[PDB]
RNA sequence: GUAAAGCGCACGCAGGCGGUUUGUUAAGUCAGAUGUGAAAUCCCCGGGCUCAACCUGGGAACUGCAUCUGAUACUGGCAAGCUUGAGUCUCGUAGAGGGGGGUAGAAUUCCAGGUGUAGCGGUGAAAUGCGUAGAGAUCUGGAGGAAUACCGGUGGCGAAGGCGGCCCCCUGGACGAAGACUGACGCUCAGGUGCGAAAGCGUGGGGAGCAAACAGGAUUAGAUACCCUGGUAGUCCACGCCGUAAACGAUGUCGACUUGGAGGUUGUGCCCUUGAGGCGUGGCUUCCGGAGCUAACGCGUUAAGUCGACCGCCUGGGGAGUAC
RNA sequence: AGGAGGUAAAAUUCU
């Protein structure tokens, strides 16, 4: 429901991109933006708008290739009934390096590629590939 | 950039939903199409069949259904290739390893509608022999005398040639067909919307692709 | 669901003006008011099981939202139940 | 869903879970620092008994705990809000939603007569049975009980069970439209509560039809049956039990997200009533079907596709939903 | 050319 909105976010865009849509409208939270920004900073999308108000509306564009979507997998890992946190040394390598794992931390959100070269950990939120 | 007068888009509430992006139709329910999508889908399709008609390419006209049947029997006999006109025989290509050997039974008794024995024996062999000749010539001018792997063919109605489009897709052969407002595009790399059904409209595409290809490189 | 006129009365005193129809005070008041009158309906009839099913919603809901405020604005409750009747 | 598995249905305590913005804390979370995590054992590199097993030096490892110091995105606490989830008010809509009382109309049975004469009824064929006090047929009249033909329809309504003539009284829910108030008041729910076809039980009342049991006629090798003549419980009402069904869509509840076609049905916003409209937009609903799912059958915006919250349940056939 | 109503009775078994 509106119980796991980030998972609702990842769904929007999953059977979004499967459905070959142009983009997808969506309610905004100060978080959703901060995860979108990493999908931008890693080119799983082209870019996101806030399309805001007092009832924010973050939209965000497609990103395809040859004929397919660039997101060949986007699932929710940690989640409301089962929260997941990793240490710095022990964090995941999605497709053993290719593709990322977005992970909150004492310093904003941020990626797994980034997570270490910085040197800390936190809530691993989704796996993106 | 109309070029083609009375034409628009025909056929009604059948329409493949995955044919939304090229159709600004409605109108009495017979939804008409975006025509400045079809003609740039010519200037790319009608175009890039000379990059191949210069490569000594060998097309193949494909048109059946009792409606402008032997309208395709035309310059097609010349247009650096040939045709196929009455029912799509299951895998003449696909299974060229055979049926190819039924051109034989034709051109054998073809050069025999006039050459060697064409009357000598009984006049009961009379019709039954020409009945063979009669039964396949309106079924495979298809090859007459060919040569190659007929690369890229041209089909009037996309899905009425149900088979032809698939068989081509299994073999790697190109595509080149038109889609009115109900046939599944999907398997036609060179898609030319318009309309499959109208004696007028069909002869326009036919006449336009018959041109352009005929000028291979002289 | 009582009379379209009725409830007109009860939005006052409970509410800060008329058409302030959404303060948790009023619905509770609207509910109780029906329930109470509506216990008459189940005196007679009484084998009217279905109608009762709707009743308990009123009671469930009433109680559910009587608990909501217990968390917000303390003694915004202890100024309405006695004002009404019910804490059994 | 059909293989074992979704409680028959709903309401709700605990608990799990939770929209969105600011601060605030530092619980969870993350980083470091120090302490500690005996030795042997396993591992790595060596040493030594002729080699090996074995003995042995040193290291790594002991996936951990505690404390002090920080970081503060995410979760939680505290604070204050927000309105979009949610509820309240307003005018209406259709409905076999539920409860009470009322009344109509057609038929079956029976009671009394009128006329009327030897047959009626029933089956595969019969016979039991009914008729010479007169049947069946027919007419008129009068009882009484149960059920509502036609409307009626892949129609509506209900949480499920389930609800159909007409009439008023009491009452539940769903849905539409504008705007008004509320300001997360939520979702799910082990326990707990209640609803729950038919048969069945109690107390009485009721009893036209139908019909377990029972009887007689057939049938048959037998016929404790299927068929025929009868027929009690019961089926009906009242009040209290019982609590189970292939209670099924064999498909738990909520929310969000993904091409389409024919409809059915019930609203409502806009535009010459300009039609029994033109153009839209809600809720429910039936058939077909894409992608995708599937073991296949099939499902396919009312999912069995894509997700997330929470509950229930399965772990080979039997034994057994049995014993205690 | 739709609907309607009537057309098969009982009859077991096979290391
Ligand atoms: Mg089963
Ligand atoms: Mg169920
Ligand atoms: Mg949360
Ligand atoms: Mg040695
Ligand atoms: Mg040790
Ligand atoms: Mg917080
Ligand atoms: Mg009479
Ligand atoms: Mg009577
Ligand atoms: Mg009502
Ligand atoms: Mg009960
Ligand atoms: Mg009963
Ligand atoms: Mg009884
Ligand atoms: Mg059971
Ligand atoms: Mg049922
Ligand atoms: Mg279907
Ligand atoms: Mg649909
Ligand atoms: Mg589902
Ligand atoms: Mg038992
Ligand atoms: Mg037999
Ligand atoms: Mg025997």
């Amino acid at each position: 429901s509106m119980q796991d909105p980030i998972a609702d976010m990842l769904t929007r865009i999953r059977n979004g991109q499967a459905a070959n849509k142009a983009a997808v409208t969506m309610p905004s939270s100060k978080l959703k933006v901060a995860i979108a920004n990493v999908l931008k900073e890693e080119g799983f999308i082209e870019d996101f708008k806030v399309e805001g108000d007092t009832k924010p509306e973050l939209e965000l564009t497609l990103k395809y290739f040859q004929g397919k979507a660039v997101v060949e997998s986007i699932q929710r890992v940690s989640r409301p009934g089962l929260r997941i946190y990793k240490r710095k040394d022990e964090l995941p390598k999605v497709m053993a390096g290719l593709g990322i794992a977005v992970v909150s931390t004492s310093k904003g959100v941020m990626t797994d590629r980034a997570a270490r070269q910085a040197g800390l950990g936190g809530e691993i939120i989704c796996y993106v590939a | 950039m109309l070029k083609a007068g009375v034409h628009f888009g025909h056929q009604t509430r059948y329409w493949n939903p995955k044919m939304k992006p090229f159709i600004f139709g409605a109108r009495n329910k017979v939804h008409i199409i975006n025509l400045e999508k079809t003609v740039p889908m010519f200037n790319e399709a009608l175009a890039e069949l000379n990059k191949i008609a210069s490569r000594k390419g060998k097309i193949l006209f494909v048109g059946t259904k009792r409606a402008a049947s032997e309208a395709v029997k035309d310059a097609a006999l010349s247009c650096d290739q040939f045709f196929v006109n009455h029912r799509w025989l299951g895998g003449m290509l696909t299974n060229w390893k055979t049926v190819r050997q039924s051109i034989k039974r034709l051109k054998d008794l073809e050069t025999q509608s006039q050459d060697g024995t064409f009357d000598k024996l009984t006049k009961k062999e009379a019709l039954m022999r020409t009945r063979e000749l009669e039964k396949l010539e309106n079924s495979l001018g298809g090859i007459k005398d060919m040569g190659g792997l007929p690369d890229a063919l041209f089909v009037i109605d996309a899905d009425h040639e149900h088979i032809a489009i698939k068989e081509a897709n299994n073999l790697g052969i190109p595509v080149f067909a038109i889609v009115d407002t109900n046939s599944d595009p999907d398997g036609v790399d060179f898609v030319i919307p318009g309309n499959d059904d109208a004696i007028r409209a069909v002869t326009l595409y036919l006449g336009a692709v018959a041109a352009t290809v005929r000028e291979g490189r002289s | 669901s009582l009379s379209t006129e009725a409830t007109a009365k009860i939005v006052s005193e409970f509410g800060r003006d008329a058409n302030d129809t959404g303060s948790t005070e009023v619905q509770v008041a609207l509910l109780t008011a029906q329930i109470n009158h509506l216990q008459g309906h189940f005196a007679e009839h009484k084998k009217d099981h279905h109608s009762r099913r709707g009743l308990l919603r009123m009671v469930s809901q009433r109680r559910k939202l009587l608990d909501y405020l217990k968390r917000k604005d303390v003694a915004r409750y202890t100024r309405l139940i006695e004002r009404l009747g019910l804490r059994r």
